[PDB]
């Protein structure tokens, strides 16, 4: 699909840029749709790109995701709480399951949503299956309950809140309006105009 | 989306 | 093939896929079905424009069946965030999320052309609910979340109660562009 | 493929297939998923073996998944429409609308194997809930009454309070005979 | 799917059946599953059958459908309407749509239920298809309209209840416990 | 597939091209195979853009279509109406359905075809299916025939015709050898 | 297929051989264990049993395995039934073939030559799908399951339960003679 | 459709050759055609334990166990199993010919023999250490159809090894000049 | 769906399939291709005719594209070893194994009727060879012998030089009823 | 879409796509499953960067559920062959042969971030042994020489026996980084600084 | 898939490049995945490219493939040996088949492996099938024989080896490790540093 | 069922 | 299964 | 089909 | 579309 | 096409 | 199969 | 097929 | 990543 | 991969 070109007029230079090229170096950041590898390695890469031009300046990470892979996530989780630039986080559209993780995972105080976005928090699911022999699906149902405990535990830390709050409301889906997600300390502030 | 993000 | 175009400069001649070209007017388009991906591109377009003037118009140009409510709502707290005032016109058609944005536009200049068909109507789901009682309880409850939050937005965007939108959009509601002006989705219809 | 067999008697002879030489004995299946055709068919045998004597035992055989939650009720109302007690024998498995046509039988006479198995849970759907929010709400109502009534007519089924059948039902629950009988959902254990 | 085999005594003789063939001759007739033109016409057939043994005698009619083709149950209700015999009518497991239809077409007062019944009311669907012409559409919904408006006129009789209640109850999907369909009207008595 | 570069000597300097876009800048618009919000509002952008560069000169809008998207032939419609220049109409190949509306809605005098060029014209059809409730269908039904009644309207102030002779002669598939559709009033001249 | 004539005292009678066979008490399990070819044997066990309930019953098992309950639902009966139900292999007796084939009467657990047996742990193919808790419940159940198909292995074959709990870790083939030798089954029949 | 034949009594034609002692194997060796051999098989025996039983074998091959189920109830019986090759005899079923009781294998003029080693259709997946159990069960069956051919054949082993490496195609005359068959039955 | 008709024996009125009652007059017949199933059924038949008399000529009516050879082997084989002459008769085609199976008939007895089509030519496979060249080979030089061994045993069916049958027999060769029995392939035409 | 950025040479400007851009700071990226493409780009990366400079350390980013063993062991006998220590860091997670070319880093300098999880197995194979017993033969023997030459080179990598590989490859073996340090799997885990 | 862009310093001038081509210039050419025509012509076309750059220096043929098309094969067979500059081969991740012949024909003394390649030698294969008249079969049967008996002729003088060894180790396949195939003749020298 | 259907 | 079903 | 087959 | 959107 | 479209 | 089964 | 096959 | 890496 | 390829 035709992202739009756009032109940045410098001094030295005019310079054409796709839109999205053009906001990275505002130090804008997106993650939407469906988090992958790929689509998350991205970020990464984009998050170490705006380290190295500025460690100090704020960096905005834009997240409208439905969450995706939890390993290709903690992966811009652990990059985002590695970096020495504060990663303001900002929900428009949704931020769901690792999008939600990831929301709350930004600089607190920095922590932003749209008036009319929408976040929701659970446990974890798999979807394909569970194969094949007993002893298999044993170390793989531990390996799912551990990232279930440790995503509860962390959330519960972004959120200032007791493990056992997290363990009861994320026991089937849970969706939050924006001011339902600031009172329950998963952003804090809700943009106005 | 500023102020504050940026 | 997106036909090129030499834009008129004050710095000298560029090239531009047309669409860029329009851009430069800060025209923006919504053309086709509402997903994550089609409507960040307009998200993106919408904040460049103010920053290249925080003050003048921008022209949202939308013909649109709908699509995700969520991709929807980021292009609407978008425009209500932006200083810019932003302009609605509805060419072809603007259907349910298409609608939704059209009737967002800034008040006196939500525009619709003769010939153009609006429709509003309650959210639908494909795919399904499945499958746990519980699940599905959880999530009936939140699709009339959403269905009664969107239509106290219209209500508000057309100047009428929360319980006409409720009554009109029940069933599928097709609009004229005469109508729909009637009905207080758009403001005036263009000749 | 099923055996013929031979009743010998006071009647000579005949050929029977051997399902319906235990029907002869007053045994009926239900084995594999509820249908509407299965259940019919069970439906059917309770009546007729009513009509040849209203006051002996029958003897309702349970090796099912369970399926159709309408389908099961038919025979449920049938087990406590007819005169004759109908005693019911888990052999294999009676999960979801097997395990509740096995607590229904009549009580002192419900019974498993030692190794069968039993799993209760609240309901389930599958293909989905789709089309209007309108229509989503009225299908999640129903299931929700569905839900009710079970819980409520297990919790009778096993004198047991309502809110243990309510938690205990939440998710996918798995007994043995031993862990079965203990919750009052069969009388005894066949060794 | 085997269909067991019983044996009936009689004066000179011992006769075997199929079990559903042995109920035919107490006068059950089963409607179960999807309402087709084969499975509405073979309910019209043992109807039929049975008014000629026995004019006078009762037929039972034990229902557990969906419902299904419109013109197919169309085709077993004037049947019911028809015969001599009063078609009593019982709902086993579910009676929907076409399947409600019949049921509330029982002989009043030998309109049944068992206790955990349910039945469901809602208007006329077409699935998915249609293809053509504007002149075609206007067409095919103008007899869907019709349909519509006749069976909100047969149910509110059926029923005998205020067409405008019909309509307003059939609007959308309709679930109704064995209690609710006897105080809609839908049905005499629930048997316990 | 690959489109031809094409160089452009323009006094003094040097440009390259791709074909379509050298055509553009001599005016020239293509609407060629089916109508979808895409090749429509593709379309749109390129009459726009003609006005601006010259809002009084002719637009040369040449149609090979067998048609398509109803509420997207309607978004070029308008836009020809609504612009200042003359929006002449050629037809190269064919012209049917929306390809025919749009061909005689070209400015008066200025609605051209090729010899050998056919046009067809004929009643909103439905593909897919309207499935649901009598009133979802009923209601799409109305909207279909108000869409029938506008399309003979418009067409037969397009021909200079009665309604009763757009409504008689778009009732099934009207194919028209060139001097046919002149002969009509849907086009001016042969070229 | 094919059909074979027994004369017996009462009168000469064409039956099919399986039904013949069954005639001198030779129930078969062939091919997978599925809820209805388990069921068949159970109700010619019981069928056999009601003939006479003191003469052995012989119990011939081809199958690679399937599903447990279905299995444990044979177990149980013959472990119910008065008569002895010996048990002979021929082909192959996998999984729950060989768990059934060493749940004969012992000392009348038979094996010709050349068959083959094979033991192993449960396994599920298709998957565990969905929410972690359900995940964790089903986990549960299979190694509940695979404890109790150890223990009664073990004690089927007189071994200690760490011998079985080792020897099923992943699929054990074994000749006639090392399941003889494992205590699998009694005697090899040569001629 | 199975023609009826006429003996007071009508049958289908397979059964009333049955009823001569005649039993078929035809296509390919399955769970359910090899049972159904067996079944017929004891049935015979039970009729007369000490007449002779012809077992005619037109078969591709198929399951081994399958096939081995039929074996050990050949050798199992009182009755002496002949064997007959009409159309073809391979794999398995080439086996289950070749086992018929010596001085009693026949084939027919035009009949086709094959034997080859054990193969898979289909594949070995999962773990190294699953697919190594399957892998020695696999050499194990080609170990034991080579010791027991040789047996058949009254030929040394490495006879077999060699001759079943890939697939051997023997006309009648070759199959009983292996060992394989006993007479070629012209008319 | 076959017709039931009445055959009258003695003390008799017996229902019959009308395929089962054609046999009772030994007539057999070959219809559609030739697989394992529908040549041993074949077979079945022959030796049930053989067992009811020895010597009566038995009746093969043949109307068949061909199928397997080895399962067409069986049928010649069977038709070769019994004591009864097998007459065969074209009706409709006999091509491939068909042909090869009519040419087979007990020689004098051989039958056309007057549109039969035959049709003889070469083996085929259908499907492929696979994988290796050691195999290939292998199955190529099987495929050679049954080349040479149909070919051979055809020309001595219609009484030829076998450089004939390999000349006739490259690609496919249509013949009609006459220019079969003008090539020795069937002795009458009724 | 990936982004493309500025970099100021001498004389020239130039835009770089993102990846490109770190490539440039002696960053390579295995990222989703290793095929032998994937493994080539690699391969290639690593001989320019030697090229550029035998001597500076090269950072070998890898986030990816393992994939072809021959394709792996290209990067693999690249890694050890170039002069430049190859360090390795684990984002996300490192699988199988993900975690294999891990292990396979400079030791001393192998890394992983907090939330990286690393899993280790024996060879699996998908599609089939087909079909003459011979042939099976030969490919289970060549299948057990590579689980035995992998969890030996694994022993090596972690300084433990082979027959602790053997005992913990023989099924999935998830590991936290912490443990995955504690095995010898990794050298350090990474959070600030 | 993302090729990484990379750049050279020339005489003050700098140029842009796909990896690829960079390596290009240092005359690496590389034969990645199973070869096909198309794969086989583009390097047939860069060896003949490097000649005619210098038709004395060196190239370098990297090798990581399972093979593919016979023909293909034979026609970058045919150009490294017409070729004037020697065409050293090397193989990294594997050489089977087509790929390891091609990898055996390397000019003699300049064949190499990496210490964990995989080579793998066998007779030729069809898949897809023979079908068809009898006559068609033969002429196939006889073709695929005749490219049997070349390949092992061609292979076993790549080997400085007796005929009979090549036909009695290609009739299955048969893997070699580094050191078991340059013990057989197929290489010269494995690379360690 | 009867009571009264029969 | 007696006693007591039957 | 006689004669002469039957 | 101007008058007035631009 | 002049005259006169162009 | 006897003896002894049956 | 006799004799002796039958 | 840095320090160390880089 | 030098020394010696290049
Ligand atoms: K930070
Ligand atoms: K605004
Ligand atoms: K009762
Ligand atoms: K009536
Ligand atoms: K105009
Ligand atoms: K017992
Ligand atoms: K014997
Ligand atoms: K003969
Ligand atoms: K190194
Ligand atoms: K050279």
């Amino acid at each position: 699909y035709l992202v739009p070109t756009v032109i940045e007029q410098s001094g030295r230079g005019e310079r054409a840029f796709d839109i999205y090229s053009r906001l990275l170096k505002e130090r804008i950041v997106f993650l939407v749709g469906p988090v992958t590898d790929e689509s998350a390695n991205l970020v990464v890469a984009q998050l170490l790109f705006l380290e190295s031009e500025n460690p100090d300046k704020d960096i905005f990470f834009y997240i409208n995701s439905p969450g995706g892979s939890v390993t290709a996530g903690m992966s811009i989780y652990d990059t985002m709480n590695f970096i020495k630039p504060d990663v303001s986080t900002l929900c428009l559209g949704q931020a769901a399951s690792m999008g939600a993780f990831l929301l709350s995972a930004g600089e607190k105080g920095k922590r932003f949503a749209l008036p009319n976005s929408r976040i929701m928090i659970h446990q974890p699911l798999i979807s394909g299956g569970l194969g094949g022999q007993a002893s298999d699906i044993e170390i793989h149902a531990r390996e799912l309950l551990k990232i279930k405990e440790k995503l509860n535990r962390l959330m519960a830390k972004h959120c200032d809140r007791d493990l056992a709050d997290l363990e009861r409301d994320t026991d089937r889906d849970n969706f939050m309006s924006a001011e339902e997600a600031k009172e329950y300390g998963l952003i804090d502030q809700i943009l106005e105009n | 989306f500023s102020p504050a993000a940026p």
